């Protein structure tokens, strides 16, 4: 499982080249802490137009205007 | 089928704001700042009414505010202003990222003489609340009444009586 | 519009430089020559390899075909499933690859 | 062929007739189907000879204009539609390119001209398969398309099926070639009670696969190909004898056997639909059939028995074959009718 | 007349199958699939199928008829045709396009025009550019859906590529 | 119905009646063959693009990839013949008559 | 440096898309006023 | 006013295809000890006139041809081939911007076979068809690696406009992240054109006469240079200055010059694969790592939170 690598590496190293690109292509996705980013950015672009909700009157979590204090902030994305 | 009723031609005329889009580019974020109420009030009756020709008024409000954003910017800072559209008009994309010293010069100039704060990455793209006057409507679509649908099954499930009832077949 | 005008212009070009190579020297008038290769006579025989080749192309084209999307998909918002459908795609080009190669089938064109 | 491929294989022929009869869409409709064709044509190839070649390559083309076919009856539904439900079709257009389609898939007349030919150049493991696992994709979509499939055109394609189903079985001595004939027949008698009770398609559908394949069992286990060596039956294994005729005397339809079930049955829902003249004509075409494969079943259990002496040698050596629910098929070919209230399971 | 160009590249579709379905030969009936292609990837690039008409050209034309060239021309036998001096060899040829635009143009005839004007699509057919879609071909987008909403699709279709890999390799033996 | 459809529908029976009589070779029957796809996908186009039916502009690449597939296996298929007669005649494939 | 740089065209990217977001009560004022403009225009020379 | 801007396009390029048979010869004779040509013109600048007066005016070979019209439309589709391949080039700004120019290109390069294959099959000789066949099989092998590592370098990119790629690259070359994928597509182009050592067809046109032979030639040095140009926008992309974008092109012109002169200069360096050796080449050691680094490409923006903007 050594000696096997190191053979393989000695005779077709293009095949083990492959074989580790594709690995880490696989797995380190989700070792990384910077996976989630990807997600909240591609969730956070606007490409429609954020339609507005009528105010019944109680609902403390959206705001009034774009330069309120609530409302989802892109704060994490201007700084990282 | 009934006739659609298109209003007449006196009830569409407004002030238009007759800016290039190099024009209405540069001044987009302080206009999706100062001009947000009248704004998210007609795009509200738009997506609720689904129907412009009940969205005519409201529109016109649009128009009404517009115009009286960059009168606002006629009076105190027309000259920071067309050089930075000047340089935003310059580009076939239009970016932001070429014109970043007359954008600080607009940004400076229009925090001075009107005080108005561009807004953060991030806020325009907000869902907001809207508070109106207007009525909530009770059938967008015009949709008549649903058809009334089956009767469902219902009761203890009986045996069937004297089994399948084929031909000579007891059960 | 100015697409079509200029492969229309070079359709154009393309066409007036063929004619002319072609009228150009049937000017002149300098001989009618005659008495018409490794081969004098054969007809052709058929090669199984050039055919498995042509296919292995039109099956990996496909292949590549469902792959084109890719640079648009990663601007959607359900990450995980479209990293697991771009990673099963190029698996399956890659294990349509390895069956290629064990049953012989790169072979004396490798 | 390699038995990992193979397995592959007919997982991926069973997984596109899967894909057709689980789907509420018409692009996996196509996509089953495509898939199902792409994956039998090796099962045919199995033996590597000529006439495998050309079976594959006249299956090819009929399957993949049938296929065509389909999808255009596909688009112009969802032109005059805009959907894409495997439910009923919006345009009887679009409703006789699907019937058409789906006739040409089942080898139904006249598209039946492709059935005597493959079915004769393929092995008879192949030949089971294209006469029972592929009629169950096009047969399920006729089943969630029956409230667009035109009547007219329904029963011309099921009496013309059983006509010539019934008028191909004479000049033949290939056994592969009378089966295909049979299938014919018996599709024409599917969609015959299809607009009036699908049930009994299923029913008919059900019975047929289990003759079709009891039948096609029992010429693997002899592996005889022709009615001429299908004579040395009796002294070779004389209980091989007799199964083959009374499962065959179950497939022309004759009581009390259950191959007396299908056809019964589906007049038995005809002349409910007052169609007194129809099903009277496609049964007298069944006891037509009666009378060919009659005929054959006077050939081996009676009168042109004679053997050839190296038949000794084959007594020596018993059957090591896999005659895999032979005598559950063989069962289940004939003595079903006492059962025949099952049909209730099949709504 | 640039009005009615998808009508126009329409007529000339049909005229194309009609150009091989009269089957003169395998070549020239690879040829004439091959100009068909072109013009019925015309008319889907002049709705805005950007992405669509590439792979008429990409994958239909480039990588598929490629292939039918290809086996025909590892069939068929050839043989020589007229080889005379440049008044056959090139004027025939450019006499013979020439009758062939001219059967493109005669067709836009008094029996066409009753058709063409009675129903004029042309003012009103192409809707495509049908009010704003914003940053985005949709089209694109719904050909990038593929790999999010598309899961089964993506499986079963890898899957038949992969079986279709495997039934070439099985049936193009021998063996 | 409409009328840039009706040519491609046009089309598609004009290939088709290619497709149903054969004169000498088993590649005018699959060139026929794949110009009914080719038609297929040139009117499946138009519709989904007509609608601005999203989600459906995926379906003529699907109905690309598995029938360019389906041509493959056609191609095979004449190949084969191809190896066993010399030439990709109909006619060489008549040995089913009995 | 393309980590770096493809987060700052993103954020780019949002701005451009706020930009548009801003103009589209306008854009769409303006063209409900332009498509009501020319229906009218059409009824009355259609009642012509 | 457009017109002018097609012409001012198309008749550089013949001029360039022109005088890059000067450069070759010339390179080629000092990187072989020895002169290029310098009788002709001043240093050799009347060379190229000189050869194409002399190809246009040769006797054509009255060429038995197995068709007509295959034989016209290979130089024909060639010429089109080599010069609509140019105008979605960013130079800074192309000709005809379009929003799918890569695919666009890959494309009208997928389509340049038929020039081979109808040439092969327009000649009478079977040797000629059975070589015809071989460089489209060559030319179609490297076209699936050609569209893969140009699928993995553009999951950096964002679209397929070629002009989004050099807003791209302003910060660092696409050469620095991509390199491997660099290395085999330059390998990829170089077997694409049947370019040196992968010139087999001097180890198919050779029915034609001297002049459409020259349309053969200059279809392929135009393919030659048109490659050069797209792998320096793809991967050694220059700085731009809207306001002077003289700079960006006088700085891709001298990157485009250096790679055809390494094309140049690969050409006089090595022996010719076998056939079977350049396609063990593709089969069996470019296409493992050129899926390994679509893999790569896919998820490695993915992890690192770089995903590039669509628009
Ligand atoms: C539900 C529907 C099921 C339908 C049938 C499913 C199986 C058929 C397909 C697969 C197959 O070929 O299996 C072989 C098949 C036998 O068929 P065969 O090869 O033709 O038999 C030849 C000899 O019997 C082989 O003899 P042997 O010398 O090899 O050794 C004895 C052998 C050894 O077997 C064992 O050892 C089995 C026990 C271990 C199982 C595995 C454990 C791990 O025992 C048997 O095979 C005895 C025969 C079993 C009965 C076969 C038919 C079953 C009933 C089918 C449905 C009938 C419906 C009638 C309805 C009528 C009214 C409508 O089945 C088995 O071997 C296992 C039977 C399991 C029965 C489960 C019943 C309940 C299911 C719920
Ligand atoms: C405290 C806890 C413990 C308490 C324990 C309580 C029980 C103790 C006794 C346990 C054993 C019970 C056995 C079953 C009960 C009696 C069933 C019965 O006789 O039904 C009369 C049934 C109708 O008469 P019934 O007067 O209306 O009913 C009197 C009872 O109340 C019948 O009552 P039902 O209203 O329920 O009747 C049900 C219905 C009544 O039937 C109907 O509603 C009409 C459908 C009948 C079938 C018509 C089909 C016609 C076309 C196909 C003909 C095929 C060829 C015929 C056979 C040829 C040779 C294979 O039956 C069916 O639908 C099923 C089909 C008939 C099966 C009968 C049971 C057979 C079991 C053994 C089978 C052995 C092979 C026999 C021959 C195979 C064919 C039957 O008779 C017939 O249909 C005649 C056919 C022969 C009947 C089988 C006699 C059973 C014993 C046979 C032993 C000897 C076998 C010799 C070797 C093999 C043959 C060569
Ligand atoms: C921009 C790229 C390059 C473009 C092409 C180059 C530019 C110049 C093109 C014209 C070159 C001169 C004409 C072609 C060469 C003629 C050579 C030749 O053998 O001529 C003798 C031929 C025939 O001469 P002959 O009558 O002695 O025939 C010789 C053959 N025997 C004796 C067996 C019968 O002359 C011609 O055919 C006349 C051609 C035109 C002469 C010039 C007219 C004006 C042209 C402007
Ligand atoms: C072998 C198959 C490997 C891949 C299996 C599916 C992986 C996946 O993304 O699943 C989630 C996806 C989708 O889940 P999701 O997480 O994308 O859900 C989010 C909701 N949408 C899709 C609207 C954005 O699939 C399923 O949940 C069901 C479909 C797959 C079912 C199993 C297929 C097996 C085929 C064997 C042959
Ligand atoms: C002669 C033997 C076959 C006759 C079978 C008829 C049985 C029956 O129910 O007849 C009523 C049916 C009539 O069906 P009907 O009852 O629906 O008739 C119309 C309804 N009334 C009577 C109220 C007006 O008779 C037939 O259909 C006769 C034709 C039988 C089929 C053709 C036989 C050809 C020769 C063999
Ligand atoms: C864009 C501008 C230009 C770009 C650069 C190109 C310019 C330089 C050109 C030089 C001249 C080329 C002449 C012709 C070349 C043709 C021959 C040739 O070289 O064939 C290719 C050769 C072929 O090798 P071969 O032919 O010797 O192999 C023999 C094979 N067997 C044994 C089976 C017979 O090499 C390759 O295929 C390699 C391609 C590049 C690989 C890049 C890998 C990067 C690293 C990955 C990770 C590895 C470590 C593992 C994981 C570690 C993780 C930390
Ligand atoms: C799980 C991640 C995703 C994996 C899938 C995607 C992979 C991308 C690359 C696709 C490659 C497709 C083709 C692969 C075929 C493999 C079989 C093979 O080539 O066997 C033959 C070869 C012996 O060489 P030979 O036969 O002589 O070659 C002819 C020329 N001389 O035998 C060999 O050379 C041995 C080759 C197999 C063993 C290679 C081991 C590499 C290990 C690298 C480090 C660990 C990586 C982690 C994942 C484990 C991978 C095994
Ligand atoms: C509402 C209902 C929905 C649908 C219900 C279910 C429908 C089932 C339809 C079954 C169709 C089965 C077709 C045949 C099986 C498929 C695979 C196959 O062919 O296996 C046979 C196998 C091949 O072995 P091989 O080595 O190739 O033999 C040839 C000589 N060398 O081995 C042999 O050849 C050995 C010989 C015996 C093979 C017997 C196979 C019988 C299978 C069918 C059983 C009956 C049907 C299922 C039960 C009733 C339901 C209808
Ligand atoms: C043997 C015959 C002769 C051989 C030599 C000549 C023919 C072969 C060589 C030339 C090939 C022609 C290719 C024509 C289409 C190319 C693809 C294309 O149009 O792509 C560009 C563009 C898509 O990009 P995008 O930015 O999305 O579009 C603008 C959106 N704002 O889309 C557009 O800009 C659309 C522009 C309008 C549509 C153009 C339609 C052209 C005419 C129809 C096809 C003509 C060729 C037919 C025969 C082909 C034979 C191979």
């Amino acid at each position: 499982v050594a000696a096997f690598l190191k053979n393989v590496w000695a005779k077709e190293p293009v095949l083990v080249a492959s074989f580790a690109i594709a690995g880490l292509a696989v797995i380190l996705p989700t070792l990384s802490p910077y996976t989630k980013y990807s997600l909240m950015i591609n969730r956070a672009t606007p490409y429609n137009y954020p339609v507005p909700l009528r105010d019944d009157g109680n609902m403390p979590d959206v705001p009034s205007h774009p330069q309120d204090p609530q409302g989802p902030s892109l704060e994490w994305l201007k700084r990282l | 089928p009934g006739i659609v009723e298109l209003p007449s031609l006196e009830d569409l005329k407004v002030q238009e704001v007759k800016v290039s889009s190099s024009v209405l580019k540069a001044a987009a974020h302080h206009y999706g700042a100062q001009c947000d109420k009248p704004n998210k009030e007609f795009m509200l009756c738009r997506w609720e009414e689904k129907d412009p020709r009940r969205c005519l008024e409201e529109g016109k409000l649009v128009n009404q505010c517009a115009l009286e954003f960059f009168r606002q910017i006629k009076r105190h800072c027309a000259e920071p202003f067309t050089e930075y559209w000047t340089c935003i008009d310059y580009s076939g994309l239009q970016l932001f990222r070429r014109c970043r010293k007359e954008q600080a010069q607009f940004d400076k100039c229009v925090l001075d003489k009107l005080g108005w704060v561009r807004p953060d990455l991030g806020e325009l793209s907000k869902v907001t609340k809207v508070k109106t006057d207007r009525p909530l409507p009770e059938n967008p679509y015009h949709s008549r009444a649903r058809p009334e649908p089956n009767p469902e099954v219902e009761g203890d499930l009986k045996p069937a009586r004297h089994g399948s009832r084929l031909f000579f077949w007891t059960m | 519009m100015n697409l079509m005008i200029t492969l229309l212009t070079n359709f154009t070009l393309a066409t007036l430089l063929v004619t002319i190579a072609f009228w150009l020297p049937q000017l002149n008038v300098y001989s009618e020559k005659t008495s018409p290769d490794p081969m004098g006579s054969a007809r052709l025989p058929f090669s199984m390899k050039f055919f498995l080749v042509a296919i292995t192309f039109l099956l990996f084209d496909l292949e590549i075909a469902l792959l084109l999307p890719l640079p648009w998909a990663s601007q959607t918002t359900n990450l995980n499933t479209m990293l697991t459908m771009a990673l099963l795609l190029i698996f399956l080009l890659a294990v349509s690859l390895a069956y290629e190669w064990t049953q012989k089938g790169l072979e004396w064109t490798e | 062929m390699n038995p990992i491929i193979l397995i592959i294989i007919l997982m991926t022929v069973m997984l596109g007739t899967i894909i057709v009869m689980i789907s509420t869409h018409w692009l996996l409709i196509w996509i089953g189907f495509e898939m199902n064709m792409l994956a039998i044509i090796p099962i045919m190839m199995k033996k590597h000879n000529p006439r495998a070649t050309e079976a594959s390559t006249k299956y090819f083309l009929t399957q993949s204009t049938a296929s065509m076919l389909l999808m255009m009856a596909i688009i112009i539904n969802l032109m005059f539609s805009g959907q894409w439900t495997v439910m009923k079709l919006f345009n009887p257009m679009a409703s006789m390119l699907m019937t058409m389609a789906l006739a040409m898939k089942l080898g139904m007349a006249p598209f039946h001209f492709w059935v005597p030919e493959v079915t004769q150049g393929i092995p008879l493991s192949s030949g089971l398969i294209l006469l029972t696992w592929q009629k169950l994709a096009p047969m399920s979509v006729l089943y969630q398309i029956l409230p667009s499939i035109n009547l007219d055109l329904i029963l011309t394609l099921s009496i013309l099926s059983i006509t010539i189903g019934g008028w191909g079985g004479l000049n033949q001595t290939q056994l592969r070639k009378i089966m295909a004939y049979s299938s014919i027949a018996h599709m024409g008698w599917m969609t015959a009670v299809l607009l009036y009770n699908p049930t009994m398609t299923l029913l008919n559908l059900i019975i047929y696969i289990i003759m079709t394949s009891t039948m096609f069992t029992l010429f693997m286990a002899n592996s005889t190909t022709t009615t001429l060596s299908l004579s040395h039956t009796w002294n070779k294994a004389p209980i091989m004898t007799i199964l083959v005729l009374i499962t065959l005397l179950s497939m022309g339809g004759l009581p009390p056997l259950s191959g007396f079930m299908p056809k019964w049955m589906i007049i038995q829902e005809m002349t409910k639909n007052d169609s007194i003249i129809l099903p009277t004509l496609m049964a007298i075409t069944a006891l037509l059939n009666l009378y060919f494969y009659m005929r054959l079943t006077y050939s081996t259990a009676l009168t042109m028995f004679p053997s050839t002496n190296n038949m000794k040698m084959k007594w020596q050596f018993p059957t090591t074959k896999r005659m895999t629910l032979l005598p559950t098929m063989t069962v289940l070919s004939t003595m079903l009718l006492p059962l025949t209230p099952i049909l209730s399971i099949l709504e | 007349m640039m009005t009615y160009i998808v009508f126009i590249l329409s007529i000339i579709f049909v005229m194309g199958f009609v150009g091989f379905s009269s089957k003169p030969s395998p070549i020239y009936g690879g040829l004439g699939l091959i100009v068909s292609g072109g013009v019925g990837c015309g008319i889907v690039l002049n709705f805005g199928g950007s992405f669509l008409g590439l792979m008429v050209f990409l994958i239909y034309l480039g990588g598929m008829m490629v292939v039918f060239g290809y086996t025909t021309a590892m069939a068929t036998e050839q043989y020589p045709e007229v080889w005379v001096s440049n008044k056959v060899v090139l004027g025939t040829f450019i006499t013979g396009l020439l009758m062939e635009f001219l059967m493109v143009y005669y067709v836009l005839k008094d029996k066409e025009v009753e058709i063409v004007f009675k129903f004029n699509g042309m003012g009103d057919w192409v809707i495509y550019d049908t009010g704003d879609s914003g940053f985005f071909s949709e089209e694109a987008m719904g050909i990038a859906a593929l790999y999010s909403y598309g899961t089964w699709l993506v499986i079963v279709t890898g899957w038949s590529l992969l079986i279709g890999v495997v039934v070439i390799m099985e049936i193009t033996r021998g063996n | 119905m409409s009328l840039v459809y009706m040519n491609i529908m046009m089309a598609f029976t004009v290939s088709l009646t290619g497709l149903l009589m054969y004169r000498s070779h088993l590649m005018s029957s699959l060139l026929c063959l794949e110009g009914m796809m080719l038609s297929l996908f040139i009117l499946a186009t138009l519709m989904i693009l007509n609608s601005h039916f999203t989600l459906a502009s995926m379906m003529p690449i699907i109905l690309l990839v598995f029938a360019a597939c389906e041509a493959a296996l056609g191609l095979s298929l004449l190949v084969m013949v191809s190896n066993t007669y010399g030439t990709d005649y109909v006619q060489n494939l008549n040995l089913l008559q009995c | 440096s393309m980590m770096r740089w493809n987060r700052e065209r993103r954020r780019l990217q949002i701005e451009d898309f706020e930009a548009r977001i801003a103009l589209m009560p306008l854009l769409q004022a303006e063209k409900d006023r332009r498509v009501l403009q020319m229906l009218r225009e059409n009824l009355e020379e259609e009642a012509t | 006013m457009f017109m002018i801007n097609v012409l001012t396009l198309i008749i550089p390029i013949l001029l360039a295809v022109a005088f890059l048979t000067l450069v070759e010869r010339k390179v080629l004779g000092y990187m072989q000890f020895r002169k290029g040509p310098n009788v002709v013109g001043p240093y050799g600048l009347l060379q190229p006139i000189a050869d194409a007066i002399k190809l246009f005016i040769k006797e054509p070979l009255r060429p038995a041809t197995s068709s007509i019209s295959m034989f016209i439309l290979a130089p024909i589709l060639a010429l089109t081939l080599a010069l609509t391949m140019w105008i979605p080039l960013p130079m800074p700004y192309p000709l005809i911007n379009m929003n799918l120019g890569v695919l666009f290109m890959l494309a009208m390069s997928s389509l340049a076979v038929y020039s081979i294959l109808w040439s092969g099959w327009a000649s009478n000789s079977k040797y000629a068809l059975i070589g015809a066949l071989r460089a489209v099989a060559q030319t179609i092998s490297y076209e699936v690696t050609l569209a893969i590592i140009l699928l993995s370098v553009l999951l950096m990119n964002g679209s397929f406009t070629l002009s989004t790629l050099i807003i791209t690259q302003e910060q660092v070359w696409l050469i620095f992240p991509a390199w491997p994928l660099a290395m085999m597509w330059f390998i990829s182009t170089l077997a694409e054109t049947n370019r040196a050592p992968f010139d087999l067809t001097e180890g198919f046109n050779v029915e034609y006469a001297a002049g459409p032979f020259a349309l053969f030639f200059m279809a392929e040095y135009a393919n030659i240079i048109m490659m050069n140009i797209f792998t320096t926008t793809l991967f050694l992309g220059a700085f731009h200055n809207p306001y002077m974008p003289e700079l960006y092109t006088i700085n891709f012109t001298i990157k485009s010059l250096l790679l055809s002169i390494t094309f140049l200069w690969i050409r006089a360096s090595y022996p010719r694969f076998r056939y079977d050796q350049l396609m063990h080449l593709l089969w069996k050691n470019f296409l493992p790592l050129t899926l390994a680094l679509c893999m790569w490409h896919v998820s490695l923006p993915i992890l690192l939170s770089s995903i590039p903007p669509q628009t």
